[PDB]
């Protein structure tokens, strides 16, 4: 998954 | 009889259809019958001409369409029909039919709103798309409260219906670049708000459609302004990229089009950049395994300049  | 007869005849049966049975029955056929011989004018360069002054100056051209839906199936088309026609009139350098329009706007609003009733939307929809191709036209809905109304009739149920007030929405929005260009900038807020809720429509088509349309948008060297923009709110960028893994391939191959533009910015903010690089291995793998399978080349090409674009990332000066 993406982290932002 | 003549052109002038017909108009006439036309407006005293619609008087009467708008007041049943033995006369309504009259009424309709006697309507059904003038919208034919109207048609028989269409297809005397003189009559034409009359009828279409006729036209403007009785007020029936609007009377057909309010009255729209008080006509038969086939009457509806005819009205359509006409009405398309007659909107191309020109005299020389002029379309008087558009000139009027733009003093009978109700006609517009009347119209849009047709949107709403299933009887009468489709030819609603036609009549619209043929105005839209005159950039007064195009404006006046552009402009109005009403062209809010396309964000409801693209996620109706009815998705025909949906379907069709689409691409009245699309025409809007992409076929006079200046006045479009001009409209995004002066309404930027509110729009993208009510757009940023068609990428989450449940309606696969229309969300599909919306993302396309962005990408066709933000691409537009009419648009630089408004693209700007768009690829500098985190936003933005978090919802592409999360479009980058829907379970649909379309959605992620549309989503990786307008990811790029992101990416090919010379001058990102420092949200922007900031997402980029704390996801940057992982946006390099990732992209380096993307719809591997599909040969598109250009998209094959696009794939190796956005790894490289990832991979060469900075932060600059402080």
């Amino acid at each position: 998954d993406w982290e932002f | 009889k003549s052109p002038a007869d017909i108009v006439k005849n036309l407006k005293e049966s619609m008087a009467v259809l708008e007041k049943s049975d033995k006369k309504a029955e009259k009424a309709t056929e006697e309507v059904s019958k003038n919208l034919v011989a109207m048609k028989e004018i269409l297809y005397q360069t003189e009559a034409v001409a009359q009828l279409a002054q006729e036209l403007y100056n009785s007020g029936l051209l609007s009377t057909l369409v309010a009255d729209l839906q008080l006509i038969d199936f086939e009457g509806k088309k005819d009205v359509a029909q006409i009405f398309n026609n007659i909107l191309r009139r020109q005299i020389g350098t002029r379309t008087p039919t558009v000139e009027y329009i733009c003093t009978q706007q109700n006609i517009l609003f009347m119209l849009l709103k047709g949107y709403e009733s299933p009887e009468i939307a489709l030819n609603c929809g036609i009549m619209l798309r043929e105005c839209i191709r005159h950039e007064p036209l195009a404006k006046i809905i552009l402009w109005s409260e009403q062209f809010y109304d396309f964000f409801r009739y693209v996620e109706m149920s009815t998705f025909d219906i949906a379907s069709d007030a689409f691409a009245t929405f699309k025409d809007l929005l992409t076929r006079h670049k200046l006045l479009s260009a001009e409209f995004l900038e002066q309404h930027y807020d509110r729009f993208f708000s009510e757009y940023e809720k068609l990428l989450h429509s449940e309606n696969y088509v229309t969300k599909r459609q919306s993302l396309k349309l962005l990408g066709e948008l933000l691409l537009d060297r009419h648009n630089f302004t408004i693209m700007t923009k768009y690829i500098s709110k985190p936003e933005n960028l978090k919802l592409m990229m999360n479009l980058l893994r829907d379970k649909s391939r379309n959605i992620q191959f549309e989503a990786f089009h307008v990811f790029k533009v992101f990416v090919a910015n010379p001058n990102k903010t420092q949200p922007i950049l900031d997402i980029l690089l704390k996801n940057q291995a992982k946006l390099i793998e990732f992209l380096s395994k993307f719809q591997n399978d599909r040969e598109d080349e250009q998209f094959n090409d696009e794939k190796t300049y956005l790894v490289k674009q990832i991979r060469d990332l900075k932060r600059p000066a402080q």
